[PDB]
């Protein structure tokens, strides 16, 4: 009946490389609110309601959190929504309300209630509501700790009064009646300070004999992660307990970025080779080269975007002379790779 | 010669940039004045944190068996593990410090020696033979006490403490965690 | 028709677990409310005896009133305070919540001058020193005092689609508030306790301050230096104590109530067609997770969902009988105990 | 004298700009106390970046053993590199001090003098002759292990470490390249 | 704005660019607009350096 | 399919970045916006929001 | 030209001096409102709190 | 605070709601007010004693 | 206060508002405005005898 | 101030064209616009004097 969480992640795994604990989270709780949902209206028979359990997805920047989601919706066969905690505000100011990313959801389902009730609500980028200070904040802030407090009647489950948000004010269109307690919200951050709150938790110090200092060559990192580590982050109490599952996305090695160039289906070096294409020249990656730039995109440091950040200064000189000449193979070598400013191999007609 | 920051606010010189990562410093020698240094600093990050580990360097020549057991029952007395670590050496009563971590959390560098031996007397005690006869009964309750304390620390017994540190006994940093005062000798952390 | 406040924290017993001394605060307040009613209708001019709930979160505040909706059959709003604004603002109204009482009273407006409105994160609505970003603060102060002639009670005109406006008078209405107040276990610190220094001092490590000092220790210059305006204090004379649920509690959330944790799992794996088992020893080793998290009964799930990981991607692609959860599943890493047929 | 310049509140020696550019500065003889400054230094300088690398300026007699050997396992400790600078001198424990910098990192002025030589017992140790030769098997300790750090860090056999430190072998910055206690003769920069 | 850059269902106000909740808004996609950002950075060639 | 490959343009003052900009206005065959990110604040704020 | 007298009332709390003004109100049923100090901020802002 | 004990034409706004328009003030002055102000003195005997 | 003590066509936002975008200021001209500044200046007498 | 020094499509945030509740911002290029700014750079003439 309902896809196995094996195989939700052989979906995923066609697009996302790497992150195999944060594809088995995301493919068992895809497979739990599918389970959730049958329950819901089928099936002694045990007489229990079952609770969401909602996501917190950890991890850096260009790790696969979004893209992970995105792909995600790919293959959901239920209502999904992405949606942004960076322009979510508190009820009462000037920018998008909490509850219009459940407008997003029942735009989802194209305008349906019923299977908005039973739907998923990606709010990406749930780092950037977090306090500057583990403490209340001396400023209101309608921005970041006001949307967690307007967030979390919404994502333990709520009869919430969704604006249609196509009037002149909210009563005009009669507000659409949902129902959250079934609605998984699975957000998402990259959390980049929270790395310097685990450290600090566990009785790892910074400086001196046997304590930790870390070198950017190793760019417990996400792992061992707890509410507390997230309380001293920003994020309020009552917005991390209506979290339970964390799904910790990793920092990509040098072997698994590799492959996010060759591999998945709207791989990276499958995109210069079709934009070559267009040029009427081929491109070529040896595998040494491929390697190379995965080497030089840890040192970059921003995750498979940075993948994207070393080859377009690698073939920025290719680019710019190749549309205005004739060739056919352009073979990207090793050596101007880790070594720049490297004129590749050409094979002209 | 030491970098000071200074400044109406925090000098920050690098041993508080020690301090502030709780660890205690002992480097002078164990008198009464850096006992109580060390006590007040003991106290104090037990009430910062009393979970958060105190790290304690001993680059200590030894010194004061009561300014010793003002240290160590002070150690022994705060709710944070006390990690001892060594630095070149810890003699005297500065072994008795490094064994006095918390076990598993007592390490040395490898050319750090730790020199343990019976306690002294500084120069010459007079007086009456009743006199001498207490100040006796004192050294070898101090003899005894401190084999006792290594006792509990090293794993080993009174006896063989008391074998042991009838002379100087130099232990390296690999001698002195096969025979206890340290857990773990530390390994060169270089990138090179 | 009046249920005895021991009825009351009898029928709570049966959801709510722990959080005794709040239960009692509840059902007496409940109980002396409806009385003054029931009098009334038959003085020394009487408190009027509202509730602020305040504790841990996940501990159960929402959950205590939840269960007080599925009692009293007296309409019972679940209105939020993260929506409230000032009137002449964008969003939610203050009169919405009396709104959300009638809705609950089947428009009946003499059964909702009875009833109870409970809001919810009143520590949203407490005051924060203005942003100079954001043109007026409307969610703060504002909102607190146009609560402040509703919770004494007045009649108050309330607007519909949440034509004719509708006259509600809340002199008789009981107002239960409630918040985790995170900042405010450091406030009561700052008075009641030191930082205790030295010998024989008391430091009290993180493991003890992960209790409550919310107990008999809270007082109205806690809750204004927390941004809560006297005068909303003074509007709320009965305090419930919620507290940190301990390891005692926590076991019980797990099996014992209707909608009990390792009930939602078992059957979760039973529409796989495979029983989940728990020793004693595992869910008390669920529970004492729970306690370093300081998420309340919440952070029962986030264990749970972290020990059946690799299970709920294993089980459902094979073919087994049962799985028992064991002790070295929390303390230690994951087992996989399945047991083939 | 010492100067000092206000930067932005804060005031300032050339030590504490020399420490800002990660220059630890070993100028006074290596004793209990400025070998615990030096490590002090070391351990925040890494703490601030372990990867760029610390520069150790070294004009210094030399001194205890104990306190070299903290010194010297707190620069092999370090993530950093550590850039050996020698100036004017580098003698003894600071000759060492002067090897035990990075390979390709150690330096000297083209006046720098490299002083090596074995331990010493400033003045006489008493005692009886079981405390003597335990004292004297301590100075072959000291020995061994100090021929040994020099023949990790120049490249040479411990024999002919132990042959060249049988009196001081005073070489030059030119004659330490070639001995292998620095890499590079730091050779000026003047415009004129 | 990093949602801007890598592209997001915009709802933009026709308003003239000040956000307020209520409106019909215009629903731009920006997962094939290009962003040329700039700036000075005058305290970056010292952090470069380092 | 393809992505956008943004430009991060850095410069000293003076030595041409919007007029970079503003000469590629002048050839661009696709609309072509001069923002500014000072003008710009976060949603919920007053002056400008990124939309 | 006369010119009114105000009164600061010393002492440590709970020892019923808001309610001695509160009768003393009652008694000449003029209106009487009870405010804080704490209702004003330590950073600013003061004079719409006031009113 | 003192410019109300002392006595002051002060526009009062009636409500939170009518910071929003800007024309409907309540005028009040304090001229006539009596003002009962009160402390939480527990550290002045100290200057009492003095 | 330079440019009000001298006289500048100012921007008065009302009572209760600030100065925040999309708010209705009173133009007023501070030319003929005359300004009696005063403070205690108690610093100043050891200044005047210095 | 210096995307105005230099030129912009700006848009005044209050009151374009007194006020229509629709389109509240009105366009200017600044890039015509001739700016003379001024200050006294009271601490300058020591600096410019190193
Ligand atoms: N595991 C992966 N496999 C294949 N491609 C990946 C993977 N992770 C990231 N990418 C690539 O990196 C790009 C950015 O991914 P994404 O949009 O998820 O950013 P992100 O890391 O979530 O950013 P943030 O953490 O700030 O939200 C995507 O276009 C995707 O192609
Ligand atoms: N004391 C309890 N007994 C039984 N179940 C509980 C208890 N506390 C919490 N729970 C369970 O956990 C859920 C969360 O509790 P609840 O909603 O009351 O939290 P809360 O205290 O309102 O949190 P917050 O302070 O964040 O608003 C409940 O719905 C219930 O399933
Ligand atoms: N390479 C160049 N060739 C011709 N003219 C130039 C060049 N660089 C700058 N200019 C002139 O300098 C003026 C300013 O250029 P521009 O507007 O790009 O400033 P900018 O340096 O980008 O400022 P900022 O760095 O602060 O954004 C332009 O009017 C242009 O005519
Ligand atoms: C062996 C351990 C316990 C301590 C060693 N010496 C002692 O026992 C010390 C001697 C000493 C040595 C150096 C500096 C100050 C004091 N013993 C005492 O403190 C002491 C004091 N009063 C009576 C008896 N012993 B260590 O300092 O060499
Ligand atoms: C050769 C290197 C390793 C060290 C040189 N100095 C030493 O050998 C020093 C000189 C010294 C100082 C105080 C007391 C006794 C001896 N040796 C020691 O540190 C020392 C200390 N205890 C026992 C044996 N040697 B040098 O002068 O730095
Ligand atoms: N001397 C007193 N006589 C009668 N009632 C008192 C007295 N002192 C305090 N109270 C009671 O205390 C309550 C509030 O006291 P209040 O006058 O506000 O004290 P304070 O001004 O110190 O806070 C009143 O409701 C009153 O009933
Ligand atoms: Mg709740």
């Amino acid at each position: 009946e309902l896809p196995k969480p094996a195989e939700i992640r052989e979906f995923l795994e066609g697009y996302v490389i790497g992150q195999d604990t944060a594809k088995r989270t995301l493919a068992v709780a895809v497979y739990n609110h599918y389970k959730r949902i049958q329950a819901g209206e089928k099936g002694r028979c045990e007489p229990v309601e079952l609770t969401k359990s909602n996501i917190l997805m950890l991890g850096p920047t260009g790790c696969g959190k979004t893209y992970l989601a995105q792909t995600l919706a790919k293959m959901l066969n239920v209502p999904f929504a992405i949606a942004d905690a960076t322009a979510l505000t508190e009820a009462g100011y000037v920018g998008e309300d909490v509850e219009n990313i459940l407008l997003k959801l029942i735009q989802a389902a194209d305008y349906d209630v019923k299977r908005a009730e039973t739907g998923i609500i990606y709010i990406d980028q749930v780092d950037k509501i977090a306090r500057k200070s583990e403490n209340p904040s001396i400023t209101r802030d309608v921005s970041g700790e006001g949307v967690q407090q307007a967030l979390l009647k919404i994502l333990e489950g709520t009869q919430a009064s969704v604006p249609p948000q196509g009037g002149r004010k909210h009563p005009h269109q009669e507000f659409i009646q949902i129902d959250t307690t079934n609605v998984l919200f699975i957000v998402a951050g990259a959390f980049a300070g929270l790395e310097k709150i685990i450290y600090e938790r566990v009785g790892k110090r910074g400086l001196g004999f046997g304590a930790e200092v870390r070198s950017k060559a190793e760019i417990d990192h996400f792992a061992d992660v707890m509410p507390e580590d997230l309380i001293k982050f920003g994020l309020i109490p009552e917005f991390i307990g209506r979290l339970p599952v964390v799904a910790s996305v990793t920092n990509l090695d040098k072997e698994s970025l590799v492959k996010i160039l060759s591999e998945p289906k709207n791989a990276l070096v499958k995109q210069y080779i079709r934009l070559f294409e267009m040029d009427g020249v081929e491109l070529e990656f040896t595998d040494d080269a491929l390697e190379a730039i995965a080497d030089q995109a840890i040192h970059r440091g921003t995750g498979a975007r940075g993948l994207r950040a070393i080859m377009e200064e690698v073939l920025l000189p290719v680019m710019y002379d190749i549309p205005s000449r004739d060739d056919v193979a352009k073979v990207v070598v090793t050596k101007e790779t880790v070594q720049d400013n490297v004129l590749p191999t050409i094979v002209p007609r | 010669i030491l970098p000071s920051f200074i400044e109406g606010v925090k000098e920050s010189n690098p041993y508080n940039k020690l301090f502030e990562e709780r660890i205690i410093f002992l480097g002078v020698q164990v008198d009464d004045a850096s006992a109580n240094d060390i006590m007040a600093q003991l106290l104090v990050l037990e009430s910062l944190d009393p979970d958060r580990d105190i790290t304690m360097y001993i680059n200590s020549p030894g010194g004061g068996f009561t300014s010793l057991m003002a240290i160590y029952d002070t150690m022994q007395y705060v709710r944070a593990d006390i990690q001892t670590v060594c630095l070149g050496q810890a003699a005297s009563a500065a072994a008795v410090l490094l064994a006095a971590g918390t076990p598993g959390k007592r390490m040395a560098l490898p050319n750090a020696r730790v020199l343990i031996h019976q306690p002294s007397l500084s120069g010459v005690i007079q007086g009456q033979f009743s006199d001498l006869e207490i100040q006796a009964a004192e050294i070898e309750r101090m003899r005894t006490l401190m084999e006792t304390t290594l006792a509990r620390h090293t794993g080993k017994d009174a006896g063989v403490i008391r074998k042991d540190t009838d002379r100087d006994k130099i232990l390296t940093a690999e001698e002195a965690k096969d025979y206890g005062i340290i857990d773990t000798v530390l390994e060169y952390r270089k990138l090179s």
